[PDB]
């Protein structure tokens, strides 16, 4: 009945915190994959012009 | 401007004549129109033909000689009586009224200027791959390649020319300078003279985007 708030709390803060985290991450990720994948095809054409 | 031969060659018809002689291209159309008989049939029979046999180099009348029958010099009409010759006896219905012969009026019946040679350029679109032959006058300026190329591409404008010139690296390439001024040479004689086929090797105009918006 005395431990209860505090694991209320702890529970929470850690809770959002990871959540957030997560998200956050994984948004970075995807929109850096998307402008590598891109850039890799912007390198493909260059070396086909070369090629030629 | 200038005119390939297969270029004089499309207009070959009474509605749009046009013939080249003495190095001229000629629009005659208006001369077919009023002057519609007998005296305009042996032009009419070499609409979009080369003219040039009938003439001589020193002056620019047609050719001319000692008639067999009457033994008076008049010009030498093996096709026929084009316009603005006169008839060989004295008849009554040739007036010498007009000011000048057709093939000295160059100011109202000469438009363009014809090629003396052609040669055949391969240009090739490198973002999307497509390869043309073509044929241009071997002596014009980048500037109207680009407009022959017009036809191939409608945005040719905003791309940009590339050239392999002189070791060899694909180079820019100037509008104003003719493709000989540029270093692009042209070799056909010597590979004819080397049985080497005219279709072996070609030039290669290598055409990049610009990026625009």
């Amino acid at each position: 009945f005395e431990v209860e708030p505090i694991l209320e709390v702890l529970v929470g803060k850690v809770l959002e915190q990871g959540l957030m985290e997560v998200l956050e991450e994984e948004e970075l990720a995807a929109m850096r994959a998307h402008q590598e994948h891109f850039e890799q095809i912007r390198n493909a054409e260059l070396v086909a012009t070369q090629r030629m | 401007r200038y005119y390939t031969p297969y270029e004089v060659a499309m207009h070959n018809t009474p509605d749009d004549c046009w013939v080249s002689f003495l190095g001229g291209v000629y629009n005659l159309t208006d001369l077919i129109k009023a002057n519609q008989g007998a005296l305009a049939a042996p032009l009419i029979a070499a609409a979009g033909q080369d003219l040039t046999h009938w003439f001589d180099p020193t002056t620019k009348d047609p050719k001319r000689h000692i008639c067999p029958a009457t033994h008076i010099e008049r010009f030498y009409t093996p096709m026929g009586r084009f316009i603005h010759v006169p008839p060989p006896e004295p008849m009554c219905n040739w007036d010498t009224s007009f000011g000048l012969p057709w093939w000295r009026d160059a100011k109202k019946y000469q438009i363009g200027l014809l090629s003396a040679r052609t040669r055949v350029i391969r240009v090739r679109n490198v973002l999307t791959d497509q390869e043309d032959q073509i044929e241009v006058p071997c002596e014009e300026k980048l500037v109207e390649i680009r407009e022959r190329y017009l036809e191939l591409n409608a945005h040719a404008k905003s791309y940009t020319w590339k050239a392999l010139v002189r070791t060899h690296v694909f180079q820019e390439l100037d509008l104003n300078l003719t493709l000989e001024e540029n270093g692009v040479p042209d070799e056909t004689p010597v590979f004819e003279d080397h049985h080497v086929p005219t279709d072996y090797f070609i030039p290669v105009l290598h055409v990049y985007w610009n990026d625009d918006l």
